[PDB]
């Protein structure tokens, strides 16, 4: 009945240190659709993030694309924290600039 | 050369907390033109005030009809009132090269679970359960599929037809994916290749690892098609290999957007 | 277009 949300962490264009960029999570696969989804800079919640509306595939399963923009830099560490009732805790999956 | 239509409709009761969501999202082909949603493309916006007086009465409606299914639902399944549920259904229609129908879709779920489907021949169902068969056979007599096909078969179609045509300067068109391989080594002897395609429409795409000319079907990880968050798409193919023997692998791109399917191989400066 | 359902599961 219940599906687990699937998490990825990405960039719009690749990640290039001083060019302006845009961070996604999308999240995908779940069910119920009751969900929470914060963006993270070095573990810290940021607050000017924008996200789809509510929709879902094929499959029937829910998703939503979580996005805020940024420039990348070397030292900067980038998250997303997804919230699920098929999540015993919140699941933090972390931006790899190759992923 | 072929489109479709397709509409994605969820109904999700909220006991205790306020009115059912109801949502309802148009799609042609990959591209999204329309969102009703009872919480809240340019070539949609075009159309006079009587389509959106209409299609928005129609959903109001539409909600209607879910919340009687949802509480008809409880009472097949014995569930109390109590619990949240959701009911979702997808329709729409695919036509050829030549606008022509190929094929009709309207399918139920209920609680993320298949429930019941409009079968190809748009005139019988297919239920999941007993419950189904009781929508079934209410469905049968009340002639439900006739109404439903009648929807498919012209106005699906028709207006398909006239989105391609109002939008074609977006919709018939792909776009292509902009490529590149990337190395990164797990250990000494074994590295890894990845494959990336980026900014490419519609979705479709194909990505496979070669060696040798044999698709590494099995030691390929393929990450789920994702959007970029500008209306296109992204995809990756990994493959590991052994540091030296990279110029045996090949990635094989295949995209509508794509002149002829790509065969690109890993690199530095 | 939207299609309108009148009948319930």
């Amino acid at each position: 009945i219940q599906r687990t949300p699937k998490i990825q962490v990405y960039s719009r264009h690749p990640a290039e240190n001083g060019k302006s960029n845009f961070l996604n999570c999308y999240v995908s696969g779940f069910h119920p659709s009751d969900i929470e989804v914060d963006l993270l800079k070095n573990g810290e919640r940021i607050e000017k993030v924008e996200h789809s509306d509510l929709s879902f595939s094929k499959d029937w399963s829910f998703y939503l694309l979580y996005y805020t923009e940024f420039t990348p830099t070397e030292k900067d560490e980038y998250a997303c924290r997804v919230n699920h009732v098929t999540l015993s805790q919140p699941k933090i999956v972390k931006w790899d600039r190759d992923m | 050369g072929s489109h479709s239509m397709r509409y994605f409709d969820t109904a999700m009761s909220r006991p205790g907390r306020g009115e059912p969501r109801f949502i309802s999202v148009g799609y042609v082909d990959d591209t999204q033109f329309v969102r009703f949603d009872s919480d809240a493309a340019p070539w949609i916006e075009q159309e006079g005030p009587e389509y959106w007086d209409r299609n928005t009465q129609i959903f109001k409606t539409n909600t209607q009809t879910d919340r009687e299914s949802l509480r008809n639902l409880r009472g097949y399944y014995n569930q109390s009132e109590a619990g949240s549920h959701t009911l979702q259904s997808m329709y729409g229609c695919d036509v050829g090269p030549d606008g022509r129908l190929l094929r009709g879709h309207n399918q139920y779920a209920y609680d993320g679970k298949d429930y019941i489907a409009l079968n190809e021949d748009l005139r019988s169902w297919t239920a999941a359960d007993t419950a189904a068969q009781i929508t079934q056979r209410k469905w049968e007599a009340a002639r439900v599929a006739e109404q439903d096909r009648a929807y498919l078969e012209g106005t699906c179609v028709e207006w398909l037809r006239r989105y391609l045509e109002n939008g074609k300067d977006t919709l018939e068109r792909a776009d292509p994916p902009k490529t590149h391989v990337t190395h990164h080594p797990i250990s000494d002897h074994e590295a890894t290749l990845r494959c990336w395609a980026l900014g490419f429409y519609p979705a479709e795409i194909t990505l496979t690892w070669q060696r040798d000319g044999e698709d590494q079907t099995q030691d390929t990880e393929l990450v789920e098609t994702r959007p970029a968050g500008d209306r296109t798409f992204q995809k990756w193919a990994a493959v590991v290999v052994p540091s030296g023997e990279e110029q045996r692998y090949t990635c094989h791109v295949q995209h509508e957007g794509l002149p002829k399917p790509l065969t690109l191989r890993w690199e530095p400066s | 277009f939207l299609r309108g359902r009148a009948y319930g599961l």
